[PDB]
């Protein structure tokens, strides 16, 4: 006929800056003496209704006959952990229960990756830090919904993991990524993760071959894909062409894509030739040839 | 302000005879409104907080000095089970402690020295005194036999032995004989009892604890 422990110790979940309730159960504890306690640092709490911790945040309740309340106010991510009670039998008894302590995500700005630029082929790794309770697993995302190029070789649109390591990065794996850090405890935090992809110039020529007649008006147009993005001019007999009054070349710029256009006014005898569109960056240059010729 | 401090040179192996009761001294300088608790870190069983007594083991208890700076927990009758380490715990936050290590040995077992006869005798000046002592102790002895010797008070009477006495007795009347015939043994005769032999005759063995006669010389 000792005492004895009327359920367990009830696990408590409480989120930070509340106030924690762990609550004991003691059935005929008679002339004896129950007793908190905290695990990990073997710190006695409180005795009977004496707090022995110098701690202020802790306090100790026995309204009910059969249960003693230990309360800790202001509850931080320190006192997460396990929790003892104890009866004075001989032997003595003794349960233990886990107070854990809630905090929402946060992304650590080291060592999370800043803007990273690979040249197109290379490996790159981002990498994203997180602190949280429960510890908050780590989701990545493009805007948009891009494909993620997959360690195993396949794609897909969310990948998990602190580190995200990419082979071979192409053109397309260019722009901006997610680091979104989550653990069921709101609100969920993200980070914005730039990839660039620098590559050598290419060229795209829709029509290589365009005529017109004299007094005509025609337009000639090259595509072409560099980043970073290139500086684009049109030749012929391997002299540059100057905005002059008859010729006009523009360019339309939308990423790592350009569309330049080279329009002709009042087309003349002497306009008639080869025509070269060029790309030029810091990787390198590309050139594509389009000819012109009369009706 | 200064903060309560351990006195980390306090011996942090107590080692025990078991029967013998067991002390790990603990001081805490600057303790202020603090306090002491002694705790099992093997199991987290709270032996004291303060001067309170938690445990409900009858040998266990705390005792501090009259200045609160020495803290002291006693086990009474220790045995084996009682090995292990407990920590001197002050409440401050966090709460620092000292970890203390008791180790109860049990060889060689228990023995104590016997003088056959009353504890107090009474002899006419002129009669002769024999005391007989033996120790008591298991079938085991082997190699652990040790000189015996006998005191007078505190003036030892063995000859040859406390080098140099310059309160040595007179050997003249008084004799002393060690046989180890199983048992060990040593006889203590005064010839011609005197008035000076009146005297707290002990039996002081070095493997066994001692025992003491109080033996009275009288006239008539
Ligand atoms: C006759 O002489 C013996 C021998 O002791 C002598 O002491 C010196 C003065 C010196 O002459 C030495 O050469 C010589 O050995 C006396 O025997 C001592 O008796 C006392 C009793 O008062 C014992 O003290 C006890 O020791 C225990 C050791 O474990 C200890 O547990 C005891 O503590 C308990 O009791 C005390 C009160 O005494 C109490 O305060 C405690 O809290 C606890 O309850 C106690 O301290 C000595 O050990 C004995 N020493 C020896 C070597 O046997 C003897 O007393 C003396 N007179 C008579 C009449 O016998
Ligand atoms: C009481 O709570 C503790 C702690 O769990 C924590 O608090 C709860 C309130 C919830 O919020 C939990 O999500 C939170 O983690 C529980 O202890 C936990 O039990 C699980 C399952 O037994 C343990 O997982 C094990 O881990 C080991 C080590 O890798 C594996 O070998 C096992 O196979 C298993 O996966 C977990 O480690 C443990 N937590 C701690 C901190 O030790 C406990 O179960 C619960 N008791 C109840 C509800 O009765
Ligand atoms: C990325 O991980 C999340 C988290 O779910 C995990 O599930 C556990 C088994 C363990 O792995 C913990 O780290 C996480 O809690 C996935 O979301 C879960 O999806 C399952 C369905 O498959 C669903 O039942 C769970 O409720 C989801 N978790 C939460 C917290 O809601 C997610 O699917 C993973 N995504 C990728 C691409 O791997
Ligand atoms: C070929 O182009 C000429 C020149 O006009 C061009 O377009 C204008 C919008 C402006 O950018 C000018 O600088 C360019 O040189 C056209 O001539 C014009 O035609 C419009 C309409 O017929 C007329 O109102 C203007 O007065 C004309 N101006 C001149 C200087 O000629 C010509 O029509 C174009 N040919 C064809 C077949 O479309
Ligand atoms: C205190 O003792 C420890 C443990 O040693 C045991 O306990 C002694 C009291 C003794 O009675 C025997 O049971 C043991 O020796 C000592 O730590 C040990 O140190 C030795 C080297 O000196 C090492 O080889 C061991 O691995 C250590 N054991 C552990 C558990 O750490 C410690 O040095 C002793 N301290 C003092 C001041 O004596
Ligand atoms: C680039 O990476 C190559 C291997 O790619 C990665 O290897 C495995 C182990 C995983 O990390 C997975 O994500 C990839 O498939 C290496 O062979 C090569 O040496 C690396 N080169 C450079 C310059 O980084």
């Amino acid at each position: 006929d000792l005492p004895k422990f009327g359920e367990l110790l009830q696990n408590v979940t409480v989120p930070v800056s509340r106030e924690a309730v762990l609550q004991c159960v003691v059935d005929n504890l008679q002339t004896y003496k129950i007793a908190w306690l905290r695990v990990d640092t073997q710190t006695i709490l409180t005795i009977q209704n004496h707090v022995i911790t110098k701690n202020h945040r802790m306090s100790i309740t026995h309204a009910e006959k059969r249960a003693w309340i230990l309360r800790i106010r202001d509850v931080k991510e320190s006192d997460k952990g396990w929790y003892m009670c104890q009866i004075n039998t001989d032997p003595m008894k003794s349960q233990v229960g886990y107070l854990d302590v809630v905090v929402p995500p946060d992304i650590l700005d080291y060592p999370t990756s800043t803007d990273m630029v690979i040249r197109e082929g290379s490996n790159v790794t981002l990498k994203c830090a997180a602190t949280g309770s429960p510890t908050p697993t780590i989701t990545w995302r493009r805007e948009g919904g891009e494909l993620i190029p997959l360690p195993n070789g396949a794609e897909a649109v969310a990948y998990n993991g602190s580190f995200l390591t990419i082979a071979k990065v192409n053109r397309l794996n260019m722009g901006a990524y997610l680091c979104i850090a989550s653990n069921g405890i709101p609100p969920t935090v993200s980070k914005r993760v730039m990839l660039i992809v620098h590559f050598p110039p290419m060229i795209w020529i829709q029509n290589q071959l365009v005529g017109a007649a004299l007094t005509q008006n025609i337009t000639l147009e090259c595509q072409s894909e560099a980043y970073p993005k290139s500086i684009n001019y049109w030749m012929k007999n391997d002299t540059i062409i100057v905005p002059g009054e008859r010729f006009v070349p523009e360019t339309f710029e939308s990423g790592y894509k350009i569309t330049m256009r080279l329009t002709i006014y009042e087309v003349d005898i002497q306009d008639f030739g080869a025509y070269r569109c060029v790309a030029k960056n810091s990787l390198g240059d590309t050139d594509g040839a389009i000819k012109l010729y009369h009706i | 302000y200064p903060p309560p401090v351990f006195d980390f040179g306090m011996p942090r192996n107590i080692t025990t005879r078991t029967g013998h009761t067991a002390a790990i001294n603990c001081r805490v300088d600057n303790l202020g409104d603090k306090s002491v608790s002694w705790i099992r870190k093997r199991d987290l069983h709270i032996l004291t907080a303060g001067i309170l007594t938690y445990t409900s083991d009858e040998r266990f208890k705390v005792v501090r000095t009259a200045d609160s700076k020495d803290w002291t927990l006693h086990v009474k009758y220790a045995q084996p089970r009682d090995s292990g380490i407990y920590e001197c715990q002050v409440n401050t936050e966090p709460k620092i402690s000292m970890a203390f290590r008791l180790n109860v040995i049990v060889t060689p077992p228990d023995a104590k020295a016997i003088i056959a006869g009353p504890t107090d005798l009474y002899v006419k000046v002129g009669s002769s005194v024999t005391l007989t002592c033996h120790v008591k102790q298991p079938a085991t002895s082997a190699q652990d036999i040790g000189p015996i010797y006998w005191y007078r008070g505190p003036y030892i009477l063995t000859p040859f032995v406390a080098h140099p006495n310059d309160a040595a007795i007179d050997l003249q009347r008084i004799s002393m004989e060690s046989t180890l015939a199983e048992k060990l043994q040593s006889r203590l005769r005064i010839a011609n009892a005197q008035l000076l032999d009146t005297g707290n005759y002990t039996c002081m063995p070095t493997t066994a604890e001692a025992a003491s006669v109080v033996v009275n010389v009288i006239n008539d």
